């Protein structure tokens, strides 16, 4: 009635803080990992080239 | 250019008949096979 529920309410702001800091971290690295893909595609300059060059000309 | 040539060249326009279709079908078919390679 009286020890245990003094500690606990002791306890609580220290574990909401770190809860509230691992959160944090939590939201940092799902952040962190994303990163842009920029693909690089054929330039159909090429392709235009290999027409030409089919053609005989 | 000394000496006579022996011919007039004319355009080499000779199969102007080249319908579009069938010459970008052509190049379609060629774009698609490189890039599938």
């Amino acid at each position: 009635d009286i020890m245990v529920p003094s500690f606990v309410y002791n306890k609580l702001p220290v574990i909401h803080f770190l809860q509230e800091k691992r959160a944090e971290q939590k939201l940092r690295r799902v952040l962190d990992e994303t990163y842009t893909e920029w693909t690089e595609e054929l330039d159909q300059a090429h392709v235009t080239d290999a027409i030409t060059r089919s053609l005989n000309i | 250019i000394s000496g006579v040539s022996p011919l007039l060249y004319f355009p080499p326009t000779t199969t102007s008949t080249t319908n579009r279709e069938d010459q970008i079908n052509k190049n379609t078919n060629i774009a698609i096979q490189m890039i599938k390679r």
